C-alpha cells in the first residue's frame, strides 16, 4: 500500500533523469559545440547525474529488501562513485562560481583566466581531487552483518577499534571542506558579482536591463536554493549519527529515505534546468 | 546650352541603343529552353570541411587544377589548401588584415591580396629561401580593393573602390591601363577563359566590358536594380551571369548583351555573394545571405539543388577548372567542399 | 641558402665527436634536415632524419640507438651526436635540407660536407652498369632497379636522382618521376614506371660529368644506389 | 602513407598550431573602431603610407586597444561596413565648436547636422545592433567663447531654452542620445573633453571593461 | 562639368555603333554549348568510386 505509490514515483523520477541527461549529453556531444568553460561544467554535471542514476534501482531494491544479493563485487564501487559524484558535483559548482565571479570582477584578466585550456586543467584537476576520495572508498570499503536483523550494507571499512576519533575527524573534515569552504565561496562570489554589476551601465538601467539584472540574480539563487535546499538536509542526517549515537530508529529510516530522494531528484532536475535556463542550449534550440 | 545639349544628344542615343538591342531580339530563351530535358536534383553532400581559420573568410580561388586553392580572412591568414587530403600548405602572414580578395596565379607561383588598405599584395610562393615571401607591393589605388584576377604572372587587373580598375606591372608596380566609365563602386572582376577581355560590375547595375590592349569599355548594360558585387564568365566566354545584392541572378551575353535569363525566386530575399559556373555552362552556382548556397540550371532557370550546411552567410564560392568540385566559403571560419 | 659544416677529422675508435652544420640564407626552422654519408670509396646512404620542429626522428637500421640527431631553429643550426665510432663510420658526412608538402622538392640543397676518419625488408635500390663510356653532344640513358614498387595510391612515383661532379657535393635533378628541380637545365628527362627507372640525358656536356645515385623516399631508410661514374 | 604525406600532415599539424597561438592573443587585443566627421578633432585624440585605415596601437593597463580610423576610406561605407562585427566599441569624435558655421567655404548644410545624420546613420546599422558608442565631444575650450556671442538659434531655431555653456552641453547630449531607436541593447557613453584634457583613456578603459563584461555574461549564458 | 559629359558622348556612342546580331543565334549556341559538353562534367553526372577522389 504505502510502499507502492513512492517505488512508482522514484521509477518516474529515475526515468525521466535517464532520459533528459541522456538528451543533454547527446546535444553536448554532437549538437552544441564545447568550446565555451561553462560547456565542460555542465558536460561534468551531465556526466556525474549520468554514473550516479544507475545507482538508483540499488537504492530501491535495498529498500525493498532491506538487503542485497550483490556482495563486495559492486557495492564497493556504487560507494566509491557516489563520493565521486559528490565531490565532483559540489567542486564544479564552486569552480563554474569562481569563474563567472572572476569573469565578472575582473574582466580584463578573465580573457587571460577563461581559456578552455586552463578550463581542462581545472577540470582535471577536481577530476582528481575527486577520485581521490574516490580510491580511498574503494580501499576502505567492505560489508558486515548486523545482529539485529542479519541484514549487510556497504559503509566505510574500520571494524570495533581506535579508528573511531580518526572517523569523526574525516567526517567533520569533509562537511567543512563540502558545506564550508564550497558554500561560503559560491555565496562570497555571486554576491560579489551581483554587486559589481550594481555599477554597470549596461545592466543597470530602467527599462529591459534592470528587469535583465533581476532574471539573473533569480537564475544564480534558484540554482543556489536548489543545490543546497537539496543536499543540505543529507548532510545534516550524517553528521547528527556521526558525533553521538543514533541508531536505526523508526523515524530515522523514513527521514533518510526522504532525504536520499531529494538527493537523487536534485541530480535528475539538473539537466533539465541546465537545458531550459542556461539560455546557450536554448538560443540553439530556438 | 551646350550641356543640356550634350545631355540630350546622349538620351537620345542611348534610346536608340536600346531600341537596337530590343529589335535585336527576334526570340527568347525560355521559348527556346521549353522543349528540352531538365537537370535532375544537384544531391552534392559535402566532401571536405577545410577548418582552420579563426575569423571571417571572403575570398577564395582555385588554380588552374583541383587539389589547390588560396583563402581570405580577417585574422590576417592567407591560407593555402590542400583539398584532396584537407592539409594546408602554406599559412601567409598579411601585413594588413582587412582583406576581401585573393586570387591564385595560374603558374602556381603568386597570390593576390587586397582589401581595405587599398594595395594589392604580390606574394612569391616558389623561393629558394624557404617561406612565403611577399614580392611587389601595388599600390597606386584610392579606394578599397574588391577582386584582384591574374592575367598571367606578369599582369595582375584590380578591382577597386575608386570606381575604375587597373591592369598592373609585377615589374614596375605601375598601371599599364585603367579603366575609367563606372560611375557607382566598384567590386566586381572576371577574365575571359581566352584571355583577351573582361567583365566588371559596380553600384550603379552595369557591368561594363572591358579590353585589355587598350583599354576602353566596349559594352555595358544595365538590367539589375541594385548594387552588383558577383561576375564571372560562361566557359565558352560568349555569356556572362551577374550577381547582385537584389535576390535576382541576370544571364548577359557578350555578343547582344541583353537579358538573356534572370535567376530569382520568391522565397530568397537576400543578396548573392559569389556566382560562378561549371564548366559545362548547364549550373549555375549563386552565393546567398540565406546561409547557404543555391545552384541554377542555366538554361531553364531552375533552382537544381540546395548547398545548405553553412553556419552563417556564405561570401565566396569557386569551381574547379576541371569541373571537379565547388569549395563555397562563408563567414563562419569555414570552408566546404562541395562534389 | 649554403650550408656550411664544421667538426670532423681524426678519432680514435669507440669515441665520440660533436658533428654540427651551421645553416645560413634560408628559414632553418621549416626544413626537414638530414645527414647522408660517403664512403671514400663507396656511395651514399641515409645515416638520420630530424623533421621539423623536431616532431619526427628517424635512423637507420645501422645507426639506430647509436647516434643522436638534434636542430637548434633560434641558433640556426643543426647537430649531429655520433656515439661509439668504428671504422665502418669512416664516410664524408653531407647535410641535407627539405621540406615536404605538395609539389615541394625535398633534398634540393647538399652541403659542402665534411670528413671523419676512424682508425682500424629495406627497398633496396641496384644500378645495374657502372662507369659508361660518354661523348659530349650525346645521349646517354642510365637506369637502375628497386626491390618495391615505388608508386603508392596517391599517384606520384618517388624517384630521387642526385648528380655528384667530381670535388662537389650532389646537386638534386629529379626530385620525383618526371619532375625537373629548380635550376637544372631542361634536358634531364627521368621516367620510369613500376619497377625499372631510369634518366634520360638530351645533349650531353663537360660539366654533366660525375657519379649518379637514384634514391627511394616511401619507407624508411632512404637508401640509395650504387653508383653510375660518366668516363670521357 | 607515404612519408611524403605524413611529414606533409606533420606541417600542416605545425602550422595549425602555430595559427592558434597567433590567434589566441586577438582575443586580448581588443578593437576599437574610430570614425567621424571630418576636422572635428579626431586627430588630436589619437594622440592619448597605405591611405586607407590608419592602425595605431596603443595599451592601458594591459588590455592592448586597436584603433581603426577610417578617415582616408572614402568609398561607399555600405560595402565595408559590415567587417567590423567582432569590434567592441565605437569612437565618435565630434566638436561642439562646428554648430554655427557651416563649411567655412560654402553655405548649404551644417556640419552639426551631418554629424547628426552620420550618427543615426552609424547607429542604427544592422551590424551594430549591440556594438556601444563612446561618443567624444571634444575642444570645449573653443565652444566657452563661441556660446557667449553666437546662441543656439543658428544651428537650431527650436532650442528656446537658456544661452549657457552648460545647458547647451546638455541639449547637445539630448540630441545625440535620442538619436538611439533601441536603448535596450544599446548604451550610448559621452564624455566631455577638451584637445588638452586628460582621462579619456580612463573613459575608454570603463566603456571597454563594461563591455567585455557583458560578453562574459553572454558567453556564460546569463545574459 | 562639361568634360565630363563629353568623354560620356563619345563613350556611349564608341559603344554604339557595335554589331549587333540575333539574340536566338546566341541562345541556340550557348544550348549546343551546354549539350556538347554535358559529358566532361563531373557535376551534371557524378563519377562512380573508381573515380571522384574527393573520397
Ligand atoms: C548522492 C545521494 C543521493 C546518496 C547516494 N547514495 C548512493 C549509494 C547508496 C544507494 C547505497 C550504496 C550501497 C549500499 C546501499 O544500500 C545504498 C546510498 C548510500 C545512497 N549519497 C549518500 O547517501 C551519501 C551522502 C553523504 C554525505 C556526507 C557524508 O559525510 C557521507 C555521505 C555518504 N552517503
Amino acid at each position: 500500500a504505502i510502499p507502492v505509490i513512492i517505488t512508482a514515483v522514484y521509477s518516474v523520477v529515475f526515468v525521466v533523469g535517464l532520459v533528459g541527461n541522456s538528451l543533454v549529453m547527446f546535444v553536448i556531444i554532437r549538437y552544441t559545440k564545447m568550446k565555451t568553460a561553462t560547456n565542460i561544467y555542465i558536460f561534468n554535471l551531465a556526466l556525474a547525474d549520468a554514473l550516479v542514476t544507475t545507482t538508483m534501482p540499488f537504492q530501491s531494491t535495498v529498500y525493498l529488501m532491506n538487503s542485497w544479493p550483490f556482495g563486495d563485487v559492486l557495492c564497493k564501487i556504487v560507494i566509491s562513485i557516489d563520493y565521486y559524484n559528490m565531490f565532483t558535483s559540489i567542486f564544479t559548482l564552486t569552480m563554474m562560481s569562481v569563474d563567472r565571479y572572476i569573469a565578472v570582477c575582473h574582466p580584463v584578466k578573465a580573457l587571460d583566466f577563461r581559456t578552455p585550456l586552463k578550463a581542462k586543467i581545472i577540470n582535471i584537476c577536481i577530476w582528481l581531487l575527486s577520485s581521490s576520495v574516490g580510491i580511498s572508498a574503494i580501499v576502505l570499503g567492505g560489508t558486515k552483518v548486523r545482529e539485529d536483523v542479519d541484514v549487510i550494507e556497504c559503509s566505510l571499512q574500520f571494524p570495533d577499534d581506535d579508528y573511531s576519533w580518526w572517523d569523526l575527524f574525516m567526517k567533520i573534515c569533509v562537511f567543512i571542506f563540502a558545506f564550508v569552504i564550497p558554500v561560503l565561496i559560491i555565496i562570497v562570489c555571486y554576491t560579489l558579482m551581483i554587486l559589481r554589476l550594481k555599477s554597470v551601465r549596461l545592466l543597470s538601467g530602467s527599462r529591459e536591463k534592470d528587469r535583465n539584472l533581476r532574471r539573473i540574480t533569480r537564475l544564480v539563487l534558484v540554482v543556489v536554493a536548489v543545490f543546497v535546499v537539496c543536499w543540505t538536509p543529507i548532510h545534516i542526517f550524517i553528521l547528527v549519527e556521526a558525533l553521538g549515537s543514533t541508531s536505526h530508529s523508526t523515524a530515522a529510516l523514513s527521514s533518510y529515505y526522504f532525504c536520499i530522494a531529494l538527493g537523487y531528484t536534485n541530480s535528475s532536475l539538473n539537466p533539465i534546468l541546465y537545458a531550459f535556463l542556461d539560455e546557450n542550449f536554448k538560443r540553439c534550440f530556438r | 546650352s551646350e550641356l543640356d545639349q550634350l545631355r540630350q544628344e546622349a538620351e537620345q542615343l542611348k534610346n536608340q541603343i536600346r531600341d537596337a538591342r530590343k529589335a535585336c531580339a527576334d526570340a527568347t530563351l525560355s521559348q527556346i529552353t521549353n522543349n528540352i530535358d531538365p537537370v535532375g536534383r544537384i544531391q552534392m553532400r559535402t566532401r571536405r570541411t577545410l577548418r582552420g581559420h579563426l575569423a571571417k573568410i571572403y575570398a577564395m580561388h582555385w588554380g588552374t587544377d583541383s587539389r589547390l586553392l588560396v583563402s581570405a580572412s580577417q585574422d590576417g591568414k592567407l591560407i593555402i589548401w590542400d583539398s584532396y587530403t584537407t592539409n594546408k600548405v602554406h599559412a601567409i602572414p598579411l601585413r594588413s588584415s582587412w582583406v576581401m580578395t585573393c586570387a591564385y596565379a595560374p603558374s602556381g607561383n603568386y597570390v593576390a591580396c587586397g582589401g581595405l588598405d587599398n594595395i594589392c599584395s604580390i606574394y612569391n610562393l616558389k623561393t629558394r629561401e624557404g617561406n612565403v615571401r611577399v614580392s611587389r607591393e601595388l599600390a597606386g589605388h584610392t579606394g578599397y580593393l574588391s577582386c584582384c584576377r591574374f592575367l598571367d604572372d606578369n599582369q595582375i587587373v584590380t578591382s577597386s573602390g575608386d570606381t575604375t580598375c587597373a591592369l598592373w606591372d609585377i615589374e614596375t608596380g605601375q598601371q599599364t591601363t585603367t579603366f575609367t566609365g563606372h560611375t557607382g563602386d566598384v567590386m566586381s572582376l572576371s577574365l575571359a577563359p581566352d584571355t583577351r577581355l573582361f567583365v566588371s560590375g559596380a553600384c550603379d547595375a552595369s557591368a561594363k566590358l572591358w579590353d585589355v590592349r587598350e583599354g576602353m569599355c566596349r559594352q555595358t548594360f544595365t538590367g539589375h536594380e541594385s548594387d552588383i558585387n558577383a561576375i564571372c564568365f560562361f566557359p565558352n566566354g560568349n555569356a556572362f551571369a551577374t550577381g547582385s545584392d537584389d535576390a535576382t541572378c541576370r544571364l548577359f551575353d557578350l555578343r547582344a548583351d541583353q537579358e538573356l535569363m534572370t535567376y530569382s525566386h520568391d522565397n530568397i530575399i537576400c543578396g548573392i555573394t559569389s556566382v560562378s559556373f561549371s564548366k559545362s555552362g548547364r549550373l549555375l552556382l549563386a552565393g546567398y545571405d540565406d546561409f547557404n548556397c543555391n545552384v541554377w540550371d542555366a538554361l531553364k532557370a531552375d533552382r537544381a539543388g540546395v548547398l545548405a550546411g553553412h553556419d552563417n552567410r556564405v561570401s565566396c564560392l569557386g569551381v574547379t577548372d576541371d569541373g571537379m568540385a565547388v569549395a563555397t566559403g562563408s563567414w563562419d571560419s569555414f570552408l566546404k567542399i562541395w562534389n | 641558402v649554403q650550408l656550411v659544416e664544421s667538426g670532423g677529422g681524426l678519432v680514435q675508435p669507440g669515441g665520440s665527436r660533436k658533428l654540427s652544420c651551421s645553416a645560413s640564407g634560408f628559414a632553418f626552422s621549416s626544413f626537414g634536415m638530414h645527414w647522408v654519408r660517403q664512403a671514400p670509396e663507396k656511395g651514399l646512404e641515409w645515416v638520420a632524419y630530424i623533421s621539423s620542429g623536431s616532431g619526427t626522428i628517424y635512423y637507420a637500421d645501422t645507426v639506430k640507438g647509436r647516434f643522436t640527431i638534434s636542430r637548434d631553429d633560434p641558433k640556426n643550426t643543426l647537430f649531429l651526436q655520433m656515439t661509439s665510432l668504428r671504422s665502418e663510420d669512416t664516410a664524408m658526412y653531407y647535410c641535407v635540407r627539405s621540406i615536404y608538402y605538395y609539389g615541394s622538392s625535398p633534398f634540393d640543397f647538399w652541403g659542402q660536407g665534411t670528413t671523419l676518419t676512424v682508425s682500424s625488408s629495406d627497398i633496396v635500390m641496384t644500378q645495374a652498369t657502372s662507369s659508361v663510356p660518354v661523348t659530349p653532344g650525346e645521349s646517354v640513358s642510365i637506369s637502375c632497379r628497386s626491390s618495391k614498387s615505388l608508386l603508392h595510391s596517391n599517384g606520384n612515383t618517388y624517384l630521387y636522382w642526385f648528380l655528384q661532379r667530381p670535388g662537389q657535393s650532389p646537386q638534386l635533378l629529379i626530385y620525383r618521376m618526371s619532375n625537373l628541380a629548380s635550376g637544372v637545365p631542361d634536358r634531364f628527362s627521368g621516367s620510369g614506371s613500376g619497377t625499372a627507372f631510369t634518366l634520360t640525358i638530351s645533349r650531353l656536356e663537360a660539366e654533366d660529368v660525375g657519379v649518379y645515385y637514384c634514391m627511394q623516399h616511401l619507407e624508411y631508410p632512404l637508401t640509395f644506389g650504387a653508383g653510375t661514374k660518366l668516363e670521357l | 602513407l607515404s612519408a611524403e604525406d605524413k611529414a606533409a600532415v606533420e606541417r600542416s599539424k605545425m602550422i595549425d598550431r602555430n595559427l592558434r597561438e597567433d590567434g589566441e592573443k586577438a582575443a586580448r587585443e581588443v578593437k576599437l573602431l574610430l570614425l567621424g566627421a571630418g576636422e572635428s578633432g579626431k586627430s588630436t585624440i589619437v594622440k592619448q603610407k597605405t591611405t586607407g585605415i590608419v592602425e595605431t596601437h596603443f595599451t592601458f593597463k594591459d588590455l592592448h586597444f586597436k584603433m581603426f580610423d577610417v578617415g582616408g576610406q572614402r568609398s561607399e561605407r555600405k560595402k565595408w561596413i559590415h567587417c567590423f562585427e567582432g569590434v567592441t566599441a565605437i569612437i565618435f569624435c565630434v566638436a561642439l565648436s562646428d554648430y554655427d558655421l557651416v563649411l567655412a567655404e560654402d553655405e548649404e548644410m551644417n556640419r552639426m547636422h551631418e554629424s547628426m545624420k552620420l550618427f543615426d546613420s552609424i547607429c542604427n546599422n544592422k551590424w551594430f545592433t549591440d556594438t556601444s558608442i563612446i561618443l567624444f565631444l571634444n575642444k570645449k575650450d573653443l565652444f566657452e567663447e563661441k556660446i557667449k556671442k553666437s546662441p543656439l538659434t543658428i544651428c537650431y531655431p527650436e532650442y528656446a531654452g537658456s544661452n549657457t555653456y552648460e545647458e547647451a552641453a546638455a541639449y547637445i547630449q539630448c540630441q545625440f542620445e535620442d538619436l538611439n531607436k533601441r536603448k535596450d541593447t544599446k548604451e550610448i557613453y559621452t564624455h566631455f573633453t577638451c584637445a588638452t584634457d586628460t582621462k579619456n583613456v580612463q573613459f575608454v578603459f570603463d566603456a571597454v571593461t563594461d563591455v567585455i563584461i557583458k560578453n562574459n555574461l553572454k558567453d556564460c549564458g546569463l545574459f | 562639368s562639361i568634360a565630363q559629359a563629353r568623354k560620356l558622348v563619345e563613350q556611349l556612342k564608341m559603344e554604339a555603333n557595335i554589331d549587333r546580331i540575333k539574340v536566338s543565334k546566341a541562345a541556340a549556341d550557348l544550348m549546343a554549348y551546354c549539350e556538347a559538353h554535358a559529358k566532361e562534367d563531373p557535376l551534371l553526372t557524378p563519377v562512380p568510386a573508381s573515380e571522384n577522389p574527393f573520397r
